[PDB]
DNA sequence: TTATTGCTGACAATCACGGAGGCGTTGATTGGTGGAT
DNA sequence: AAATCCACCAATCAACGCCTCCGTGATTGTCAGCAAT
């Protein structure tokens, strides 16, 4: 019937979108990762930075001493 | 769609307002309008939350418990706690 | 004078959305009117009142 | 703060009578068996008020049911808390002034300063 | 206020209802197990893929917390040896 | 090949829910007078 | 003195609630192949 083929076209949208959706996630998962791995890169540039910032003041203050 | 249709009936939220006061009080045609305006505002306030989060996940429906986090969200938690009770009464 | 940053977001999402349904519905007077529908505001002369006003 | 809003504003005497409300709003809402046909408020304009907003598509039938209740308890809530500035300043007729007042007390009605700036 | 700690129950999940006649021939019983564990291990891999992203999402949470910690104790350790250099110089003169 | 279980589509069958579309039937809408505040 | 303005009434009819048909999802079942072992 008309009905019946009303379904399957609603059935091979439904499995486009579940296609769609795990490559979806997929990429997702591969940007947030990457997006991560700048983070932490950025983070630990910074602490060494203070760091370096911290050898700087401590060096000259143990010159007094 | 028509004009009025984002209020609600005056006569409805005068008749809570009637009951939340004493029997000698009297309600002002001005306050019964405000409230009227306050109360529809409440809905539209919160509904408009719950929507954008909808249109995030690509959900169509607008489900109740879309409405209790857009209410916990809007810092509305004493009433999304106390619909949570109206809720799971009705969801069994 | 702080407003609840909470509600701030969605306050300023409603203000533009009660605007433009407002230039949508093309009521830009904020005044209510006096009666809404014809046929109720007619029925309500047509009824028979009494000395103070209360309908029959 | 899940109970922290019930509070809000009001001093005294004012807080007790609000607190009592919402202790038998939660009170009927867990022991009382509800009919979900009858509300004060229509559930056709509920969903009407929401679907106002082209943003919104489809809705839930739970949706306006929560909403119903939601109002009636918000309603009651304000137009108590409206009531004390009218006693307060002995008047027996509630006027927009004492909603405008009551409004301002919580942080939680801050969305509707658009609606009643005064 | 008082109030007992309610539980939404989930709403009922839509689709056709679960087959509970067992199937008469072992050939159909070990195929129809075999789809219904094709069934379930399709729907499961993509909430287990949206509880990885939750898991990444909150394993980094700790770690912006942790960097964002130690840099503040490590700008502080800079403002205090700034200070406290500034106290031994002008006693030093 | 033959023997054996998994997996893999592809279509079909239930099941739930949301809308819109009439069709009963209800209760919101509405204004003048008194007299308080 | 000044003013306003809100509670009284309940009868028509807009519209509220309700059921049916139509449309779109979900979830499951099964037949007929593949796919390694
Ligand atoms: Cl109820």
């Amino acid at each position: 019937t008309k009905r019946k083929a009303q379904n399957r076209a609603a059935q091979r949208a439904f499995r486009e979108r579940r296609a769609a959706r795990v490559s979806e996630l997929e990429d997702q998962i591969k940007k947030i990762e990457d997006d991560h791995e700048i983070h932490v890169a950025t983070f630990k540039e910074q602490i060494a930075n203070l760091s370096r910032e911290v050898e700087q003041c401590r060096t000259e203050m143990g010159w007094w001493r | 769609m028509k004009e009025q249709d984002r209020w609600l009936p005056i006569a409805n939220v005068a008749r809570i307002m009637k009951l939340a006061l004493p029997e000698n009080a009297k309600i002002a045609k001005e306050a019964k309008e405000c409230m009227q305006e306050c109360v529809s505002e409440f809905i539209s306030f919160i509904t408009s939350e719950a929507s954008e989060k909808c249109q995030q996940e690509k959900r169509k429906t607008v489900n109740g418990e879309d409405i209790l986090f857009a209410m916990t969200s809007l810092g509305f938690e004493n009433y999304a706690e106390a619909l949570k009770i109206y809720l799971s009464k009705y969801r069994e | 004078l702080y407003v609840n940053a909470k509600q701030f977001h969605r306050i300023l999402k409603r203000r533009v959305a009660r605007q433009k349904l407002e230039e949508q519905l093309r009521l830009t007077s904020k005044g209510r009117k006096p009666y809404l529908h014809e046929s109720r505001h007619n029925h309500a002369m047509r009824r028979p009142r009494g000395p103070g006003g209360r309908f029959l | 703060g899940t109970w922290a809003n019930v509070n809000q504003g009001l001093q005294g005497t004012a807080r007790d009578i609000l607190t009592t409300y919402w202790q038998h709003v939660i009170n009927h809402l867990e022991s009382d068996n509800h009919d979900y046909k009858i509300h004060q408020l229509p559930l056709a304009r509920i969903k009407k008020v929401m679907k106002a907003d082209p943003e919104v598509k489809m809705i839930s039938a739970e949706a306006p049911i929560l909403f119903a209740k939601g109002c009636d308890v918000f309603i009651t809530e304000l137009t108590m808390r409206a009531w004390i500035h009218a006693e307060d300043n002995k008047r027996r007729t509630l006027q927009r002034s004492d909603i405008a007042a009551a409004l301002s007390k919580s942080d939680m009605f801050d969305f509707l300063i658009d609606i009643v700036p005064r | 206020v008082t109030s007992k700690e309610w539980i939404i129950p989930p709403r009922p999940k839509p689709g056709r209802k679960p087959a509970t006649d067992t199937p008469p021939t072992k050939r159909k019983a070990q195929n129809r197990a075999a789809q219904r564990a094709f069934r379930e291990r399709r729907a499961a891999r993509v909430s287990e893929l949206e509880d990885q992203i939750k898991k990444i999402e909150d394993d980094h949470e700790i770690h912006v917390a942790t960097f964002k910690e130690q840099i503040a104790n490590l700008s502080r350790e800079v403002e205090q040896c700034r200070t406290e250099m500034g106290w031994w110089r002008d006693r030093s003169h």
